RNA sequence: AGUAGUAACAAG
């Protein structure tokens, strides 16, 4: 019955078998690259490589966070007590007096001898939280009848192109400082050499990572959640402010405590896991925002002083932008520490491998090298259109980045982009690896992937990234047509 | 049924019946089988024996 | 200098660096408002494949049903629910063939168990459709509103004990002509407010009563409650997925176990194994194919994908497999197998919320229901919307539901639905022609070897693969499945490389705090870092790694930081001094902010046990206090290994809802409660063991503090007075 | 108690709601009753912990006499109102110190856990390959494994005796059992639910798939996450008792893995011994485990002679357990039609074997022949021995009758169960007339009508260097291929004390390790292939890979990989990856045709399933090379050939593929298709021909 | 405003 329905079956179904090819593989995503689109911006809910850090030095014990926050701004008096700033840049829809007026009522409320870090339901504060912006539930008879209520078309994403601070931040976060942020605790005492081994690992893997920019970045992020999902609960209906706080120690061992900016929370009502809190984040930066203006149409850039850093004055200015957050992000936020275990674990992985071909610990000839091998050396980058090698630490700084940047620019677009890609990573593995892929829609695939491709900037820059990779092996790719015949 | 047996069988400090028994006296301390034949009673009597 | 991280990719392979392609420390994305929009594309484009198909009006329901099986066959490479009944059936008997006395075996095994399986067995199915209240309810609560009921209308076949006499129950109902049942209504209370309007809708709820009529009945035993999936991974935009009712589970439940018998035995099936056991299956069935490849021919791997799984496959086609598998079963084991089918044949898909419609200009918003959805011009409705809604007229119904015969919407037949993507799979060759198909199926996704001469027969191979899939309402997905040597493919996430890669980003999530409680987290937290240096190729610095955030993350939670540090707190006031109080502080725990002594040799031992040694006798005493009050009622997916101390808590059921009063039903839940505690207090076991009785369970209860009685007086336990009192309480009862 | 039951009882069907559920509700329907949960099912657990522990009083404290003893706040803290998570830690604090007697003897399985690690001493730590079989282990070591079933009616006699309901088989079975934990278990305080969960935790088994190698048992899988990863070993010794047959399986394994070593190689003989002395089971050396177990195998036999200690000539068969007493039997892969109707690969044991038998109490002796019981001589016992006695020397002699009444192992569990199939289809015959002989029937009772060659009586070497033991008048007892195939995975760690544990390994694990040897030394391996002739080929590493090739192909891929390397080496085409891949090959003595020239091969087989091949043209799962980055991949890892590559290495791979055959041209359709291996061995000297490389590189050779 | 993205929240 299956053999004589075929038969008579149109041949018009059919699977339509294309044995893949590199001419076949066509840059993804061509919008990216249009000029005529607009940049994409910056979207993320603190800053990164731009942050600055007022370093108030401490015992190194835990304190409250208004105290905390109070002393740092004390030791740097002249950027706390600036009343007539120059303003540098405006986002279209903000104010700049209710953003200036709310930046004082934080200033002024952390400053005080009170306990309290309530700020007072003020117009310029009411604005700034979306005080009543919600509609009105009305019942299904009423609305019936009125004509001119109607479904609202939904809002879709932009399409957006190619932005060049999406590398600097890449390149930034991936980059060593002296100051390392992690609060990693104690475990029990290694008796078994496997145990030996592993903490002995940590020393080179943890290290590199902790020192790294992206890791004090990650524990910025974590710390204000944790504090921010604390207060959306315990003060719902009232409006206070948050210290962007973090705690860092450097390569000698003295403790330096960070107040990167100042935030205000909104009202709190949160029920559903979805319901949002707005959030407005003040923060400090030596950037200058005009240097790279496209990066900055969301904030609102006021100068508010100078620190001396070498031997000049660098303009400290205050980015100011309404943000929002939910229950999930906020949550997501305090799990946030997991990207060491997913760079972790696989670049622990090559050691391993590694380990096995030469039959002892191979993490000191991976990292430093050694007597016997060189340092284990990965391609980590391009530079005036030629590869550029990179150390081992480097390559595991990059992946942990990697997977701090999928959570700061986490979402649905990311999600689609990684999974339908996922299918043409592998099918350029099998080009590599001269097993002679077939596909049977191309364009199937590339309509999954390209329309996930929008305004989220990691997205943008992994499919600007994906097609520079894929003109690097298309060159190598022509070493092995001519092997053999 | 079972929950009765077992309960007394383990207060009193005897063994457990394998099959369910009908009766029990309390003075005895024994449990207690009834039988309806029709015919001979001691035909009836040592099937039960086996 | 600019970086780049797929640059990686050159010095490593993709199989061997896949974690970095997994996303998993972001957030996944949650859906917001109505799924109604989500839930109509599903019941439009599963009506579009089906569409030339036989359309009719029911008799029973008042609905209009669409049948592609025996239908038009497709003349293109859109999805097809154009099923052909004897092309299914050969396939079937193909396998029947291979596989000889697998048929009939199965089924008494699932006829034999259905005989043993009680009406409790339906207790742990996650969320049902209880179709009293027409909202979702866990499966316990959805099961006793029903058995209390049909007890209204008389129908005591849950009583009885078995499955069958209250499936015998269920089918019977239909038959009725009114249907008394136990139902739930608001009360809306006004108070004042100090928000716009300047009121508050307080509502309340309590157990009433209501009556349907024969027919109307029927829709709510064949309806099924539709909402949008939230945290779905590796996809951009949302779908729908259905929740069935508690009559159609004690049917599905014996036809899945039916197909589960199968799938066990079949040597392509990816169900019901799993885990290690799967793992070790297929690098088995992968290792067969490369040495049966012949000289100098071609093995080929599909990365398979079906597109439109649910949604073609048709209820009538699972109801002819149900036939043929059950044919030396007897006549009313055929007919309890059938009902199943038969039921998702004559569905009815509920449309959730609704939409909703706003004013910018006034600022004000309406939620429109599903009954009033027409109620309106569809120009005020957006222009998508509106195709939808127009589309959706020909099977709309009067109380704002939808009637859907084909498709399946959130199929529950996944076992069965693998075997009949097993028997495209045990057909192997088509036309005598120079090749030899074989695969791997898991419900939908699957994996296709296909050995031949020449990769050009290979092709061809896949082709005819391809067009008998068609003719079973099966449809591959071009555009997201993809061919090529053997070698590597993936198979439910699952990368293949000369062998099964780890991927350690899948299991990400888990690591984390679980959400149970201190003592059983703690248990949890290690077990998972312990079964990943096992199964997901952890090694042991990542693993200590491991160690460390979790306890860090353990500490953030439970507000249980190490005693000796200064981090202030309500919880950490107290723990300052019992760090202070306790001698042995290696014996603290750190839950009372004691010292973390884990590491990877003692991930498997429980923490009260480790440092059971090192407590103080005081300390142990209060954390082991025999009858204290934070451990509540216990009884005995995964399991761990911890001791029951006071960490051992529980938390507060979810009951405060926008200013919803929920006394009454509470007090239901209480009584239930109350009655419970009591037959634990007289039988012991009941905790332990399942009990069993269709006798009262106040006679159980009766019969047994009688005997309590008895024995305490002669034995010597109670007074002459106390027995006389006690004996005379229970003549009343 | 009882008292106060039946007041709350009378309490409670005073109030009408709680009267209408006590009389309607079923002792069935009380375990529905018992999940009546009104509110909803929480979708996201960790988020709602998360949330709750910021709020105020997310905890739930039970009503009794204790819950009071907690104050309304203590130090300005609200401790309940419901309660907070400070009232847990003020419990712990400045609470009732109560009873924890017992504790120890509760929880008696965790503890074991615990001194099994304090205990153990930690061995070596040694980075190299690893196959990880997945298999079905046991999680964690019971007190008595049971099934659910039967050990739920256990914990139920020992905790609840009153509500046991009908008393099973298994009450009597285990009466040991629980008489000591019913006296254990009695003075502690603490809840029955908790009690019943510990005895089913060290009775009702846990097992579960996992990656295991070389460490099977319990005590060792509850560490298994220590002991092995895919590129790692770690020695690991657990404390306490360990099972005799826990020891007799990998005494076994141990005896077949030197074995399948030691034949390779010239005198194997001294290899026996000198591997054998330098093991150790776990902890014991093999020495002792020969010499203390009174078992084993046909290996086992072996190494006790090449050792020099007495053989136990012995076969254990599940619960059976035969001594030899005379005969000798050879394995036969036989597809037999079982009685229900299905076809079955079973290896029938040939020739005449008498066998001295017991089975626990009831004793015996045996004799049969290929597939036939024709005499069974036993003695008078207890019923479930004798039954047990018969059954299973029907099943192990592998009669027809046996089969025809309806994998050993398998036959052994059915026939265990349900006898009553074997004893109909079996046959009876009259009983014997002497004084001391007597008959039995079915039910194990004197009888007339015996079972059919049953009878119930009254009364009660040096070894050759090829390892194959000869008795003192030139007859051979066992033999170097008598032993089984079967490379099963050992129940405890087994150490080879020796430079050389790696050559007892698995198939990748040695075909990794060779590649990785001649890689580290092929600077004097490639320099010393212009300079000595048949050097190199016969060197110690190559023997230990030659146990991985089957005997019957080794010969045949030695005569074609020399002749492929000969080529490299007297004409000027010479290729490193080849001469990588083919070298281990050429240690075995060759063996070419009857022409002289050797045996062409596209791929060469290795022993372990279809996983395991070398392709000569192609890559391969365990082989292959990318001269793009110049990486060769072996067993998924990868090492480098670079600054080891001439620079005219560029050069077809065709001239390496068949012996004696290179390249001219390419392609030429006019010849036609594609020659197989047949064809192109019997084509003539100075004769072209079309070759495929591997699936896109076809090449124009002449021989 | 903003979060966010095929529809919501911005208290009921």
């Amino acid at each position: 019955a299956i053999e004589r329905n075929l038969a008579r079956m149109s041949p018009l179904v059919s699977v339509t078998p294309k044995k893949l090819t590199w001419e076949d593989l066509r840059p993804i995503g061509p919008h990216i690259y249009n000029h005529e689109l607009p940049e994409v911006p910056y979207n993320a809910f603190l800053l990164m490589s731009d942050e600055l850090g007022l370093a108030n030095m401490t015992e190194g014990k835990s304190k409250k966070p208004k105290t905390l926050a109070k002393e740092c701004l004390e030791k740097y008096s002249t950027l706390r007590d600036q009343t007539d700033p120059i303003l540098i840049m405006k986002s279209e829809k903000a104010n700049e007096n209710f953003l200036w007026k709310l930046w004082r009522d934080c200033v002024n409320t952390i400053s005080n001898e009170e306990m309290s870090n309530e700020l007072q339901k003020t117009n310029y504060a009411k604005w700034a939280t979306g005080d009543g912006l919600t509609y009105q539930k009305i019942m299904k008879e009423v609305a019936i009848d009125d004509e001119t209520m109607c479904q609202e078309e939904p809002k879709i994403p932009n399409k957006c192109r190619v932005a060049a601070w999406v590398q600097t931040e890449m390149n930034l976060l991936s980059t060593l400082t002296s100051k390392r942020a992690l609060d990693l605790p104690e475990i029990g005492p290694d008796v078994a050499p496997v145990e030996h081994v592993g903490s002995e690992r940590r020393k080179y893997f943890v290290n590199e990572i902790n020192y790294c920019k992206a890791s004090t970045v990650m524990m910025k992020y974590v710390l204000f959640h944790t504090s921010l999902l604390n207060e959306s609960n315990a003060s719902m209906g009232k409006y206070k402010v948050i210290p962007i706080t973090n705690r860092v120690v450097n390569e000698k061992g003295e403790s330096f405590d960070m107040l990167y900016g100042l935030a205000v929370k909104g009202q709190s009502h949160l029920r559903g896991d979805t319901d949002v809190v707005t959030v407005v984040t003040f923060e400090f930066s030596s950037t200058d925002p005009r240097v790279d203006s496209g990066k900055w149409p969301k904030y609102t850039v006021f100068r508010i002083g100078s620190l001396f850093v070498s031997g000049r004055e660098k303009s400290v200015y205050l980015y100011c932008r309404v943000n929002g957050t939910n229950k999930i992000q906020m949550k997501w936020g305090m799990e946030a520490r997991r990207c060491l275990l997913q760079s972790m674990q696989q670049m622990e992985a090559i050691v391993e491998q590694e380990s096995s071909i030469q039959g002892y610990d191979m993490t000191k000839a991976c990292f430093k090298g050694d007597r016997v091998n060189s340092p284990k050396t990965f391609s980590i980058g391009t530079q005036e259109g030629k590869l550029v090698k990179g150390s081992f630490g480097k390559a595991l700084r990059v992946i942990f980045t990697k997977c701090l940047m999928h959570y700061v620019f986490g979402n649905a677009q990311l999600e689609g982009f990684s999974a339908e890609s996922r299918r043409l990573l592998l099918l350029i593995q099998a080009l590599k690896d001269r097993k002679g892929p077939w596909v049977f829609d191309l364009e199937g695939m590339y309509s999954g992937i390209e329309e996930c491709i929008s305004n989220n900037p990691w997205v943008i820059q992994s499919a600007y990234w994906f097609n520079e990779w894929l003109g690097f092996e298309k060159e190598g790719s022509k070493v092995l047509e001519s092997v053999d015949e | 049924a079972w929950m009765v047996q077992r309960s007394l069988a383990q207060e009193h400090g005897i063994e457990t019946p394998k099959y369910l028994a009908d009766l029990f006296d309390y003075k005895t301390k024994r449990f207690i089988e009834v039988g309806i034949t029709k015919g001979l009673a001691d035909d009836y009597f040592w099937k039960k024996k086996e | 200098m600019n970086i780049n991280p797929y640059f990686l990719f050159i010095d490593v392979p993709i199989q061997a660096a896949i974690s970095t392609t997994f996303p998993y420390t972001g957030v996944p994305p949650y859906s917001h408002g109505t799924g109604t929009g989500y839930t109509i594309d599903t019941v439009i484009r599963t009506h579009e494949y089906s569409n030339k198909g036989k359309q009719y009006i029911s008799d029973v329901t008042g609905c209009t049903m669409v049948d592609p099986t025996n239908g038009p066959l497709p003349e293109d490479n859109e999805p097809s629910a154009y099923a052909q009944l004897d092309c299914v059936l050969e396939a079937l008997d193909r396998m029947d063939e291979e596989h000889p006395g697998l048929f009939q075996a199965a089924s008494q095994n699932a006829m034999e168990t259905l005989m043993v399986t009680t009406v409790d067995k339906l207790t742990q199915g996650r969320q049902t459709f209880d179709w009293t209240v027409c909202r979702n309810q866990p499966a316990a609560t959805a099961l006793n509103t029903t058995i209390t009921s049909f007890r209204l209308n008389d129908l005591n076949g849950a009583d009885k004990g078995g499955l069958i006499p209250f499936c015998q129950d269920i089918i019977d109902s239909l038959d009725r002509p009114e249907m008394t049942f136990f139902s739930v209504k608001n009360i809306k209370k006004k108070l004042p407010a100090k928000n716009r309007k300047g009121f508050l809708i307080k509502r309340i709820p309590m157990k009433v009563k209501d009556k349907i009529t024969k027919v109307e009945y029927i829709k709510r035993a064949l309806s099924l409650n539709t909402m949008t999936k939230d945290a779905e991974r590796g996809k951009l935009k949302r779908r729908a997925i259905a929740t069935a009712g508690i009559q159609i589970r004690g049917f599905v439940l014996v036809v899945e176990n039916l197909a589960k018998n199968i799938c066990e035995n079949l040597e392509q099936s990816g169900l019901p194994v799993g885990g290690n056991e799967k793992k070790a299956k297929l690098s088995n069935a992968v290792a067969k194919m490369l040495s049966n490849c012949p000289p100098g021919g071609i093995s080929m791997t599909v990365t398979g994908d079906n597109t439109k799984w649910n949604e073609c496959l048709n209820p009538r086609i699972f109801l002819a497999m149900t036939e043929r598998i059950t044919r030396d079963s007897p006549i009313w084991f055929r007919d309890f197998c059938s009902i199943a089918p038969v039921l998702f044949s004559n569905k009815i898909a509920r449309l959730g919320k609704g939409f909703m419609i706003t004013s910018k200009t006034k600022r004000l918003k309406a939620q429109i229901p599903c009954p009033d959805l027409f109620s309106i011009p569809l120009e005020r409705y957006n222009e998508e919307t509106r195709a939808k809604l127009k589309k959706l007229k020909p099977f709309f119904n009067e109380e704002g539901t939808a009637s859907l015969s084909p498709g399946m919407m959130m199929g529950m037949f996944n076992m069965l639905s693998t075997v009949l993507g097993v028997a495209a799979l045990g057909i192997k060759n088509i036309g005598n022609k120079e090749y030899l198909w074989d695969g791997l199926q898991s419900s939908d996704d699957f994996a296709l070897f296909v050995n031949a001469k020449d990769e050009e027969t290979c092709m061809e191979g896949i082709n005819d693969f391809y067009r008998t899939c068609k003719l079973l309402g099966i449809n591959m997905s071009k555009k997201k499945s993809y061919c090529n040597e053997t070698g590597m493919f993936e198979f439910t996430s699952m990368f293949y490389r000369d062998g099964f890669v780890s991927n350690f980003a899948m299991e990400l999530p888990s690591f984390g705090v679980a959400g149970v409680n201190e003592s059983a987290d703690m248990a949890i937290g290690m077990t998972i870092i312990k079964n990943n240096m096992i199964n997901n190729g952890m090694g042991p610095a990542t693993a200590q790694t491991a160690i460390q955030l979790f306890i860090a993350d353990y500490r953030y939670t439970y507000k249980c930081h190490r005693g000796d540090s200064k981090v202030e707190g309500k919880r950490m006031k107290i723990i300052k001094e019992l760090w202070e109080n306790t001698k042995g502080r290696d014996g603290l725990l750190v839950a009372d902010g004691g010292p973390n002594i884990y590491n990877l040799r003692n991930l498997h031992i429980p923490e009260i046990v480790l440092k059971y040694n090192l407590m103080d006798p005081e300390y142990k005493g209060r954390l082991l206090h025999p009858q204290n009050p934070f451990v509540g009622h216990l009884s005995i997916k995964m399991d761990y290994d911890a001791v029951s101390g006071t960490h051992s808590w529980r938390t507060k059921r979810n009951r405060s809802i926008l200013n919803t009063d929920q006394r009454n039903m509470i007090l239901e839940e209480q009584c239930y409660a109350k009655c419970c505690n009591l037959f634990e207090a007289c039988f012991n076991s009941a905790s332990y063991r399942k009990p069993v009785g269709q006798h009262s369970m106040l006679e159980a209860m009766a019969h047994r503090l009688r005997m309590d009685a008895r024995l305490d007086y002669e034995s010597g336990r109670m007074s002459k007075d106390d027995f006389e009192k006690a004996m005379a309480h229970l003549g009343e009862i | 108690m009882t008292l106060a039951k039946i007041e709350l009882l009378k309490q409670l069907l005073r109030d009408n709601e709680a009267k209408t559920v006590l009389k309607q509700t079923t002792v069935d329907q009380y375990n529905i009753i018992r999940k009546f949960n009104t509110s909803r099912i929480e979708k996201n657990p960790s988020l709602r912990m998360k949330w709750a522990m910021c709020s105020n009083f997310p905890l739930a404290l039970t009503k009794g006499d204790m819950a009071n003893r907690i104050p309304l706040e203590y130090k300005g803290i609200q401790l309940k109102t419901m309660c907070s998570i400070a009232a847990v830690t003020w419990w712990n604090t400045y609470g009732p110190i109560g009873d924890t007697e017992g504790f120890e003897r509760v929880y008696e399985s965790f503890f074991l856990r615990k001194m099994r690690l304090d205990n153990a001493t930690w061995g070596r730590i040694t980075f190299g390959p690893v196959e990880r079989v997945r298999k079905r282990v046991l999680l964690n070591p019971l007190t008595k494994e049971m099934p659910p079933d039967e050990a739920s009616n256990v914990i139920m006699e020992i905790l609840f005796p009153k509500e046991a309901g009908i008393p099973r088989e298994s009450t009597w079975i285990h009466r040991e059992l629980i008489k000591e934990k019913r006296e254990k278990l009695k003075g502690t305080m603490i809840t029955p639910i908790v009690l019943a969960y510990m005895l089913e935790r060290e009775l009702v088994a846990r097992r579960r798939f996992l990656p295991v190698a070389g460490a099977t048992s319990a005590e060792f899988i509850e560490m298994l996450h220590c002991l092995q990863g895919e590129n790692w070993r770690q020695i690991y010794h657990p404390g306490g008792n360990k099972l005799t047959e826990s020891r007799s399986q990998s005494m076994i394994v141990a005896c077949r893995k030197i074995i399948r070593r030691s034949i390779v190689a010239s005198n194997p003989l001294e290899l026996a011994v000198e591997i054998a002395n330098k093991t150790v089971i776990d902890t014991e050396p093999l020495k002792s485990c020969l010499a203390a177990i009174d078992g084993g195998d046909v290996a086992c036999d072996i190494i006790r002679a090449a050792l020099g200690l007495k053989i136990r000539q012995r076969q254990r068969f599940g619960r059976l357990e035969l001594k030899r007493i005379s005969g000798r039997g050879f394995k036969n892969d036989e597809e037999i039609l079982i009685g229900n109707g299905t076809i079955q690969k079973i290896g029938i044991w040939d020739g005449e074997e008498e066998f001295h038998v017991r089975c626990g109490e009831c004793r015996g002796i045996l004799k049969k022949s290929k597939m036939k019981l024709e005499k069974l001589l036993i003695n008078s016992a207890k019923k479930e021995d004798m039954r047990d006695l018969i059954i299973l020397c029907m099943v192990f002699s592998q009669d027809t009758r046996m089969f025809q009444g309806v994998p050993m192992y398998q036959l052994q569990r059915y026939f265990l169960n349900r006898s009553n199939d074997l004893f109909d289809q079996w046959g009876y015959e009259e009983s014997p007339k002497a004084s001391e002989l007597h008959g039995i029937n079915e039910s194990m009772n004197a009888s007339d009508y015996t079972l059919k060659g049953v009878v119930v009586t009254r009364n009660v070497v040096s070894i050759t260097k090829n390892l194959s033991l000869i008795k003192r008048t030139g007859e051979v007892i066992m033999g170097a291929n008598d032993v089984s195939e079967l490379e099963s995975q050992a129940q405890l760690m087994i150490t080879y004390d020796t430079p050389k544990m790696w050559e007892m390994g698995t198939t990748k694990e040695l075909v990794q390790n060779t590649y990785q040897w001649v890689l580290k030394n092929l600077v004097t391996l490639k320099a010393q292939f212009l300079l000595g002739k048949e050097d190199m080929f016969q060197w110690d590493a190559f023997e230990a890979f030659e146990s991985i090739i089957p005997q019957k192909m080794a010969g045949q891929y030695s005569g074609f990989a020399r002749a492929v390397l000969k080529q490299m080496r007297d004409q000027e085409v010479m290729k490193t990856d080849q001469f990588i891949k083919l070298l281990p090959f050429c240690f075995s003595p060759p063996k070419l045709r009857s022409n002289g020239e050797p045996y062409q091969f596209l791929k060469l087989v290795l022993k372990g399933g279809g996983e395991n091949f070398i392709e000569v043209r192609k890559g391969s799962p365990l082989f292959s090379y990318n001269p793009q980055t110049e990486v060769l991949t072996i067993c998924g890892r990868m090492m480098s050939l670079k600054g080891k590559i001439e620079d005219e290495e560029r050069r077809s791979m065709g001239n390496a593929v068949l012996a004696g055959f290179l390249v001219s041209g390419k392609y030429d359709p006019d010849l036609g298709d594609f020659k197989t291996i047949e064809e192109l061995e019997k084509l003539k000297p100075g004769e072209k021909a079309n070759i495929l490389l591997y699936q896109g590189k076809p090449v124009k050779v002449v021989k």
